Parts: structure tokens; C-alpha cells; sequence
RNA sequence: GAAAUUGUUGAAAGGGAAGGGCAUUUGAUCAGA
RNA sequence: GGAAUACUGCCAGCUGGGACUGAGGACUGCGACGUAAGUCAAGGAUGCUGGCAUAAUGGUUAUAUGCCGCCCGUCUUGAAACACGGACCAAGGAGUCUAACGUCUAUGCGAGUGUUUGGGUGUAAAACCCAUACGCGUAAUGAAAGUGAACGUAGGUUGGGGCCUCGCAAGAGGUGCACAAUCGACCGAUCCUGAUGUCUUCGGAUGGAUUUGAGUAAGAGCAUAGCUGUUGGGACCCGAAAG
RNA sequence: AAAUAUGUAAGAAGUCCUUGUUACUUAAUUGAACGUGGACAUUUGAAUGAAGAGCUUUUAGUGGGCCAUUUUUGGUAAGC
């Protein structure tokens, strides 16, 4: 017998290939593990992580976005990546030229970048282009942001969305809502 | 289609051993085994009989002889591990026997054979009959009689 | 592929501790201490046969 | 070019200097054994001989072995046990003493067997049972090059070197225990010497400190 | 589908992952919204704060249509041009020849602002406006026009 | 402490190199000669029983 | 044309149940080389 | 006074007998001996020999022998129970489908999304194509009238992966998405303050607050599918006394 | 007035030096808080350990307990 300090068989917890059946995934996948194994940058490996992760985990990075990037001191002329999809962004009238590298692009989002003169690439012709991620910026969306979210943790004095169907007067906003109804929360 | 054959196959190609380190040094046999000593035989057909050990032979077996004038054991190999060596020694200085090897005991009898069981034999029983009761001896098999020990027995 | 113990299997010994073989050589673990012949005082020896 | 025997001969060059740095450190460390011990004999004749006693210094290192299982044991007792690598039966480490650790022994008296190791008790230990924490690995001490690229930062280049970091409680002392796996000792081929295991070693058991005579019991459980 | 369900998976297990001590019975604790005074209290006043009581006035025979107001904001104001026009009204920004914005054609009956929009004149027809969503537009060389 | 420490420190780094600011547990003690002058070691026994009450 | 259950034949065992586990003896039977 | 011996301990001292194991499968490594060739007990067994070549080993089976072995299922703190169901066998036999949903995941598109109410079409319940709407989302807040989200490079501070520069390296500096804490700003409600103006009772600029909102602060959702979980349904299957 | 048990601290989110903001506070640049700048890495300030740490979501079963040492209540006591 041993005194163990720790759950015996522990996995990682951690996704260690896509959930998802993508043969392209795959094969981006597996040249990212290539790339991670035998090139030791870090950003073969965080991409390779990244090319693991479930939807909610790879947010939408919107072409405003990126160009907000592209405004940081230093950054105009790095290549962005972006593991999973760009979407375009109206809401941004002037966008800079610059190369972005991500799973996917928007219609939208391609067109802006296009126009603005610059060139929408894929994760493997990133990997050519720079094989160590050099001169890269890697954007992630907002997570917390989703519309789930606002629902965790909810409980007294939380402020955190209640799951409801219907919204509006008569709907969860009397009693435990109010100080003229009992009390407020 | 019955079985929807395997995808992969393995390989039908032998890989050949890895180099092992395993010297065949020669054997330590026991002090007791000189040549001259009278041995008991333990097992074999002449198991019992007290037999004049020879040349040690390369294959880690014991040359022994009878003499087969005195109990029928003519000259053969033996192994060291199924004889006890007792305390009785005969001089093997003057039979020669460098003849007797493996190749020599490699598989009615041999006239050959007969020929040099006499010219061993001959020198066997000159010097045997220097010693009295040797001859006796060498003719009467051994045996465990009732209250032998052989843990504490002496040979 | 397998643990080779020292203190057996003199060759794993011996790559090990290159000094075993000085050490065997020189018999350092029978080695002759100095003869002295400082003798315990009397107040000691009063002390330890007291009663 | 070639590239293979002009790295083959400086690897070997490299080694057999490696080499000759631990025979000489080894020598070193018998002579530093051998002085520390005729020392302490002289000063105990000298202090015998002006009448006065000599007190010897207290002891550095104790190696505490659990003899205990792991069923029934108390919490505090068995976090000490876990905080000093003892989580199964015949398990055995090395332990600094301090009061902050005596206090440890203290609180796992109980299931644990303790004492004074020697010289020959830590090589005997280290040379048969001798582990390495290696990436989270028990990795086995058969070469002097693991012992080398895990320790070499803290002056620690053999099995000797971490043998003599063990005896003389030194100043990387914890950073070598610790990659010390815990010893797993059988149980004592002799037996306990005693019929019942778990009362006190001062009261016929075979728990605490038995201080000397753990040299005795490990020997008997290597 | 039902091969892939934890159900198949209870086959050979007694309680079917119910539980021995306690088992499915058919309704422990009262159907539907049961006791959510009285020993749903907890799960009511956690996760459905406001659930009991009134809070406001009725409305009787009320219709969505009076209030149907679709809220543009200020951030895209764009959009609503054709894409390949919007270029061509983004460049010549004159206060002559202004691009005209029919919000309420375009489906929406307030404009708020939110966002920010470039430096050029902008004609907006809409039936409400925000005082800030007027206020940029007109600082961008616009105007607001309500229409009904 | 740490006023300490810091004064330390600085005086190391101005006198040579040596600094030891962790603090340490009771250790071990250190070899000692005790002597008998006038200390001769007196000899004690255990007492019989006794009630005196 | 199953099983429960039954007859006959054949084999085997059987001092107040039978059945089972590990191991081997014995009898019968049999695969692989 | 000189030893010896006991006891305890040490030796990288020598050596005999016994048992179990032989994993790995070209070389690579660390060593030892040898001047060097090379050898080796040095990153796991080889060498020699004999008998058999089949029921001999072995498997299966019946029996015998040694030791062990209470009847399953269930409720239970506790079952072999003097607790309940079960004489036996065959077949049937119990978490299903639906409406609406939570989380998570996969897929398509993405500030949009959903062709399938319907229309066109068809090789005719299929497949293929489609307009206007509609639903959800893109704005919230207030009981409501109503109002409605940039002072700022959409903020400051701290940490922050990655990236950039220098450095052999250690490290130093710069930029820092997501995310976490905090201080701010903005929108709605509440409480205040109350400018020009004036149908003199309207209007509500501006500046605030230990108040409050399921908000803004370069959008993430929509649709399909799956496990799991929820509610109503006969609702896992069988069961009342009753009405 | 113990023993056992128990709160806190053992540093870079630290210490030290200079001086910027305020509608707070002071008789007063007085203090308070938040700051700019500058200095200090071998032991960055006890020991031991660390199949790492931190974080989130969603769900099952459970919500009859019982026994042993020790402390202990009612009871003569109890397998209470
Ligand atoms: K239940
Ligand atoms: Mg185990
Ligand atoms: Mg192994
Ligand atoms: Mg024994
Ligand atoms: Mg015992
Ligand atoms: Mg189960
Ligand atoms: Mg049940
Ligand atoms: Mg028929
Ligand atoms: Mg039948
Ligand atoms: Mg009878
Ligand atoms: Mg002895
Ligand atoms: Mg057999
Ligand atoms: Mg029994
Ligand atoms: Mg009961
Ligand atoms: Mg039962
Ligand atoms: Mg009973
Ligand atoms: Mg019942
Ligand atoms: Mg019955
Ligand atoms: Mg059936
Ligand atoms: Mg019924
Ligand atoms: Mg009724
Ligand atoms: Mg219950």
C-alpha cells in the first residue's frame, strides 16, 4: 500500500488533439506538432494548443480588432494570427494593410483586408513563412463575452444574468428583486 | 470479404540478435577432483561403481576407467556432478591419455576401443595392486546401507 | 535495461568511484592506526569504578 | 570529413578527465573521513586522559525508515510522514536534523524507526538503492553522468560526491536529498529482532530513536 | 440515438444508475413548480430573485406594434448605403450631394449614438433620433430630417 | 529584520562577500570538553519508598 | 425441432446434501510441431 | 606490567553450496584489463550435450487427494440468516418518444443567422432552387411616461502567454490579445443642483451622489446534430384503499 | 493557570531616498491615499514537501448510519 498525496490516474485535463473530425485540422495539427517538437518557439506550441480548442474557446477576433493590434507601438507591420475565425467589422472605417494568418475568414472579413491591400493566409502558409513565428501577434477574441457567461455564478448579490425565458414586467423582478417586495436579492 | 483484412501487416523479418557479452571461461571443477581419484558413479548404468578418474575433458566431462578388468567400466566420459570423489588415490603417472577427447567418445564394439581400454588398464592395475584391498574395493559397488548419512559420511 | 548493484559486480563498481581500485590496492579498509599510549586519569577511573 | 572519431576521442578525453576529477575528489573525501574519525577518537583519549569528557557533537543527519503501514494514521502524523517522503511501508530518508525537524520525528515516532546512519550504511544505501528525482522520474544512480547533469550545478559530480553531500550535512544537502528518491527497503532479512514491532525501541519495540543500532536494522532491511 | 445513450450502459445494474438508497420514484417533491414557497424556498430565492408578487401596473389590450421601434446606432450608420456606394460617398465628403439615409426604409425607428463615424456630411431620415446620435451627425457636417 | 537584513547586506557588500541573512533552526550542538575541576561527578541513586504523611 | 422434465445404453463417483476455487495423481480425449 | 580474547563496528577482503529469474534483440553508452592490437563478468544468456518426435510435455474433461468455499437478489448500520422473492425451463419483460429548455461538444455561416408556412421544380413524401416576412441576435434601462451607451490612441494601475530589440548565455528593455483584481469614464433608473429661453409654467443645459440596472467600453450570435441534466406529459415497469 | 487545539507574520504586491495629485485632513506641503523617479537577485530574507498551480462550468448519488481509543452528558446499567 502507498499513501498517496494525489488522485492515482489523474489525466491531464488538458485536450491533447482536436475534438473536432476536420481532416484539414488534422493535418494543420500535425504539422504544428512537427513544428513544436523540433523547432522548440514558443509559438508553435501555443499555436498548437490553440488548434485544439473547442469554439466557445476560439471567440471570433473581428477585423477591428486586429487593427487595434496593428495600432499597438511596434506592431504595424506583424503578421496576426489568429487560431479560428476573423469576422469583419463595419463598426471600423479605416483599415490598415497587413497579413493575417488564421483558420478561417469571413466573406466580409476577407474583403476588408483585401481592399486594404493586404493578404488573408492560412495556418500552413504561415508556418512557411515563419516556421519559429517570427514577427507574430497572436489575437485572441473575447471569451467572456458569451452569452452563457453572464449566467455563471449566479446566487444572492452575484449580478449575473438569471436564466430566464421571458423577460420583462411580471418576469423574476418582484420579490428578491426589490426592497418594496420583501427584500432585494 | 469474411475477415476485412488487417490495414497493417507485421513484418516478416527476423532481427538478428544483439551481441551477447558470455565468455565461455573454462570450468572451476572442485578440489577433490584430481586426476587418480577413485570416484563412486550416482547414476548411469554403472551407477554404484567406484571407477580411477583420467584427463578432464574439454566438453567439462570426466574421463574415467573401471579398470574395466576389474569391474567392467571401461574407459568413459562422466559427469563431474553425478560422482562422489573419495579420499583414495591411485598414481595416474605412467598412463597416457591424451588420445581420449570428445572426438575420441563422438558416436559390435570398437577394436580400437578394446585396444586402448588394455593399454590403459595395464598401467591401471600395476599400480592398483601396490595398495591391498584396492582391487576389492574397485570391484565392490558402492551403496547406502541403513543409518548411512551422507551428510556427515567421509569417502 | 537492468539495475547492476555495486558492492557486487566489481566492473559497475569500478565505474563508479574510480578510487575503489586505490582503495582495494592500498587495503584502506584494514588500515593499521597509530599505537598511542595515553593513559585515562585517576579522577576517570575513580569515577567510572565508583559505587 | 569525418565528424565522428575527432568528437569519439574528445568524448573520451572529456571522460577520462571527468574521470580523474572524481578519484581525486574520492581521495579527498577518505582523507577527510579518516582524519574527522582518528580526530574524534584522539579527543576522546585526550579529554580521558586531562580528566575531562569529551562530549561529542550532536548528531547531523538522521535516517528514518517507516515501519509502519499506511492504514489508521492519525492526520498531523500523516501529513509529517508525506512531508518527509515516508508514504509506504519500509520507505526510508534522510533527514537534516534541526529542531524544526525533530519536532517531524517527534510527532511520527510511532511508525517510524530512526537513528544515526554511517559511512558505510549511506554508501550501502546509495550505491544499491540510490534513485534519482529526475523530471519527476525515479531514474536508478548507474552512472556517474546522471548524478552529474542533475546536481553538477551544486558542486556534486559522482555517486561519491553525493554520498559525502548525505554523511556531512553540507550546504546543498537539501537540494541532494531531495533528489534522492526515497529509499525502498525490503523488510530486515534477520527479522526485527524484537517479537512486536510497535512499542518503543527503549521499551523492546522497535519504533523511535534507536540511534545507533539503525545502522544494524538498515543493513539488514538493504 | 439510443445505442449512444448512459441507458445501454446500465443494462446488468440493478437500480439503472438511480441510486439503491434513494430510487426513481415518481415525483419526491410535488410536480412542476411545486413549494416554491415552502420547500423549494432555497432554488426560488437562488437563481429566480423576483419570481413571487407584482411589480408594476397592467396594461390591458396592449399592442407591440405601438411601441415597434428598431434602434440603430451611431457605430455603423453605413450599412445602410449599398457597399460599392459607400466608398464613393466616403471619398467627396460634401456637404452638397450628401448621401440620404432612410432609416425607417431600412427598417428602424430610432437612431441612437453610439459609435463614432467619419468626417462626412450625411442626410438621416428617421422618425426619433438621440440628442447624442443628432449631435454627432450634425458635428460630422449631417443633418437629421424626421420623417413619419 | 529586514532593517537588519538590508544593514547587513550593505556592510557585506562593502567588507567582502558574505551575507548568511536566512534564519536558521536550533542546530545540532557542537563538540565540548567538560571538565572535572571541581566538578567531580557525584553519584546518585534511587530512593527507597517512602509514605511521610 | 431448444430447454425444463424422462427412458435406455455407455462412462464415472457416492459413510448424514450436492455444487465450487488453487494444485497435482489417475482414466478418457485432443490440438499444435 | 605486557598481552590475548570477548563484544560492537568497518573492509571498494577472499571464497563454497542452494533457489528463482534470462526481460531486451544489428551498433551507439559508461567502464575495466591490455602499451597497442584487441579482450571482458562493462546499457538484460549464452555455450556444450542427451533422450523423445508422441499423447511424452501440454490443453480439456471426469474422478481422487490437501486446504479453502454458507444462497443468490433486495431493503438495511448490520443477511447465510429463524427477513422478504425465487420448484424448474422456454419466450416476452421495464429511463422511451415528444414540446420547451441549461451546460458541454461537433458542424455551417457569421453581425448576422434559420431553404423545407409557402412557391418553383422533380427521376415525385426524396433531391434541387426561391421572394417577402417572421423568430432570435446586433441595446439597455425604468412600474411607466420616457430616455438611451468614446474626455481619453474605447482610459489608468498591476499581473499576463506570445511577439520585437540587445545579449553566447543568464537576463534587460519594448509591445502586450485572452483572462484576473482595482480605480475611472459612458447609458438607463433614483435622489439632488437648476442656464439660456418662455404660452410663467413649460423646458432641462451644467455640475453631483456610501444609491441602483440581467448594460457600453472594436459586436457573437443564429441554425443543425449528439451525450448528459430539467419540466409537463402514462413518463423506467407493475401496484392501491378511493372518486 | 497548563497540555492539546487555535489567529497572524517570516518580503520585490518588500524596504529605503526624493517629491507630484486631491474638492479629504492639518494652524501650516501638515498628514492620508494613490502616484513619477532612483537603489538593493548567489541565502529574494526559517524547515520539510510539492504525479505543479490557479480557474470555470455542469451533473450523479447521498441527505436512516454504525463501531473502536480518547474527552464527555442522561441513566443503576445496557450490545441503552
Ligand atoms: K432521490
Ligand atoms: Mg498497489
Ligand atoms: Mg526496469
Ligand atoms: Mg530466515
Ligand atoms: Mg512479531
Ligand atoms: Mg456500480
Ligand atoms: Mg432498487
Ligand atoms: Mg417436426
Ligand atoms: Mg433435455
Ligand atoms: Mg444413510
Ligand atoms: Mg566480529
Ligand atoms: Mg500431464
Ligand atoms: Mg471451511
Ligand atoms: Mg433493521
Ligand atoms: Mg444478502
Ligand atoms: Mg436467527
Ligand atoms: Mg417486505
Ligand atoms: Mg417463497
Ligand atoms: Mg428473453
Ligand atoms: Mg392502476
Ligand atoms: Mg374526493
Ligand atoms: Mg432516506
Amino acid at each position: 500500500g502507498i499513501d498517496h498525496t494525489s488522485k492515482q490516474h489523474k489525466r491531464s485535463g488538458h485536450r491533447t488533439a482536436p475534438k473536432s473530425d476536420n481532416v484539414y485540422l488534422k493535418l494543420l495539427v500535425k504539422l504544428y506538432t512537427f513544428l513544436a517538437r523540433r523547432t522548440d518557439a514558443p509559438f508553435n506550441k501555443v499555436v498548437l494548443k490553440a488548434l485544439f480548442l473547442s469554439k466557445i474557446n476560439r471567440p471570433p477576433v473581428s477585423v477591428s480588432r486586429i487593427a487595434r493590434a496593428l495600432k499597438q507601438e511596434g506592431a504595424a507591420n506583424k503578421t496576426v494570427v489568429v487560431v479560428g475565425t476573423v469576422t469583419d467589422d463595419a463598426r471600423i472605417f479605416e483599415f490598415p494593410k497587413t497579413t493575417v494568418a488564421a483558420l478561417r475568414f469571413t466573406a466580409g472579413a476577407r474583403a476588408k483586408i483585401v481592399k486594404a491591400g493586404g493578404e488573408c493566409i492560412t495556418l500552413d502558409q504561415l508556418a512557411v513563412r515563419a516556421p519559429k513565428g517570427q514577427n507574430t501577434l497572436i489575437l485572441r477574441g473575447p471569451r467572456n463575452s458569451r452569452e452563457a457567461v453572464r449566467h455563471f455564478g449566479m446566487g444572492p448579490h452575484k449580478g449575473k444574468a438569471p436564466r430566464i425565458l421571458s423577460t420583462g414586467r411580471k418576469f423574476e423582478r418582484a420579490r428578491g428583486r426589490r426592497r418594496s417586495k420583501g427584500f432585494k436579492v | 470479404s469474411a475477415q476485412k483484412a488487417p490495414k497493417w501487416y507485421p513484418s516478416e523479418d527476423v532481427a538478428a540478435l544483439k551481441k551477447t557479452r558470455k565468455a565461455a571461461r573454462p570450468q572451476k571443477l572442485r578440489a577433490s577432483l584430481v586426476p587418480g581419484t577413485v570416484l563412486i558413479l550416482l547414476a548411469g548404468r554403472f551407477r554404484g561403481k567406484r571407477v580411477v578418474y583420467l584427463k578432464h575433458l574439454e566438453d567439462n566431462t570426466l574421463l574415467i576407467s573401471g579398470p574395466f578388468k576389474v569391474n567392467g567400466v571401461p574407459l568413459r566420459r562422466v559427469n563431474a556432478r553425478y560422482v562422489i570423489a573419495t579420499s583414495t588415490k591411485v598414481s595416474v603417472e605412467g598412463v597416457n591419455v591424451e588420445k581420449f577427447n570428445v572426438e575420441y567418445f563422438a558416436k559390435e564394439i570398437k577394436a580400437e576401443r578394446v585396444e586402448d581400454q588394455k593399454v590403459v588398464d595395464k598401467a591401471l592395475i600395476a599400480e592398483i595392486k601396490k595398495t591391498p584391498l584396492l582391487k576389492q574395493y574397485l570391484s565392490a559397488s558402492f551403496s547406502l546401507k541403513n543409518g548411512d548419512k551422507p551428510h556427515m559420511l567421509k569417502f | 535495461v537492468l539495475k547492476k548493484n555495486p558492492l557486487k559486480n566489481k566492473q559497475v563498481l569500478l565505474r563508479l568511484n574510480p578510487y575503489a581500485k586505490v582503495f582495494a590496492a592500498e587495503k584502506l579498509g584494514s588500515k593499521k592506526a597509530e599505537k598511542t599510549g595515553t593513559k585515562p586519569a585517576a579522577v576517570f577511573t575513580e569515577t567510572l569504578k565508583h559505587d | 570529413a569525418e565528424q565522428v572519431a575527432a568528437e569519439r576521442a574528445a568524448r573520451k578525453a572529456a571522460n577520462k578527465e571527468k574521470r580523474a576529477i572524481i578519484l581525486e575528489r574520492n581521495a579527498a573525501y577518505q582523507k577527510e573521513y579518516e582524519t574527522a574519525e582518528r580526530n574524534i577518537i584522539q579527543a576522546k583519549r585526550d579529554a580521558k586522559a586531562a580528566g575531562s569528557y569529551y562530549v561529542e557533537a550532536q548528531h547531523k543527519l538522521v535516517f528514518v525508515v517507516r515501519i509502519k503501514g499506511i492504514n489508521k494514521i492519525p492526520p498531523k502524523p500523516r501529513k509529517v510522514l508525506q512531508l518527509l517522503r515516508l508514504t509506504r511501508i519500509n520507505s526510508g530518508t534522510f533527514v537534516k536534523v534541526t529542531k524544526a525537524t525533530l519536532e517531524l520525528l517527534k510527532l511520527i515516532e510511532p511508525y517510524v524507526a530512526y537513528g544515526y546512519p554511517s559511512y558505510s550504511t549511506i554508501r550501502q544505501l546509495v550505491y544499491k538503492r540510490g534513485f534519482g528525482k529526475i523530471n519527476k522520474q525515479r531514474v536508478p544512480l548507474s552512472d556517474n553522468a546522471i548524478i552529474e547533469a542533475n546536481l553538477g550545478k551544486y558542486g556534486i559530480l559522482s555517486i561519491d560526491d553525493l554520498i559525502h553531500e548525505i554523511i556531512t550535512v553540507g550546504p546543498h544537502f537539501k537540494q541532494a536529498n531531495n533528489f534522492l528518491w526515497p529509499f525502498k527497503l525490503s523488510n530486515p532479512s534477520g527479522g526485527w529482532g524484537v517479537p512486536r514491532k510497535f512499542k518503543h525501541f527503549i521499551q523492546g519495540g522497535s519504533f523511535g530513536n534507536r540511534e545507533e543500532f539503525i545502522n544494524k536494522l538498515v543493513k539488514s532491511m538493504n | 440515438p439510443s445505442r449512444f445513450t448512459k441507458t445501454r450502459k446500465h443494462r446488468g445494474h440493478v437500480s439503472a444508475g438511480k441510486g439503491r438508497i434513494g430510487k426513481h420514484r415518481k415525483h419526491p417533491g410535488g410536480r412542476g413548480m411545486a413549494g416554491g414557497q415552502h420547500h423549494h424556498r432555497i432554488n426560488m430565492d437562488k437563481y429566480h430573485p423576483g419570481y413571487f408578487g407584482k411589480v408594476g401596473m397592467r396594461y390591458f389590450h396592449k399592442q407591440q406594434a405601438h411601441f415597434w421601434k428598431p434602434v440603430l446606432n451611431l457605430d455603423k450608420l453605413w450599412t445602410l448605403i449599398p457597399e460599392d456606394k459607400r466608398d464613393q460617398y466616403l471619398k467627396s465628403a460634401s456637404k452638397e450631394t450628401a448621401p440620404v439615409i432612410d432609416t425607417l426604409a431600412a427598417g428602424y425607428g430610432k437612431i441612437l449614438g453610439k459609435g463614432r463615424i467619419p468626417n462626412v456630411p450625411v442626410i438621416v431620415k428617421a422618425r426619433f433620433v438621440s440628442k447624442l446620435a443628432e449631435e454627432k451627425i450634425r458635428a460630422a457636417g449631417g443633418v437629421v430630417e424626421l420623417i413619419a | 529584520r529586514v532593517k537588519a537584513n538590508a544593514a547587513k547586506r550593505a556592510e557585506a557588500k562593502a567588507q567582502g562577500v558574505a551575507v548568511q541573512l536566512k534564519r536558521q533552526p536550533a542546530q545540532p550542538r557542537e563538540s565540548r570538553i567538560v571538565s572535572t575541576e571541581g566538578n567531580v561527578p557525584q553519584t546518585l541513586a534511587p530512593v527507597p519508598y517512602e509514605t511521610f504523611i
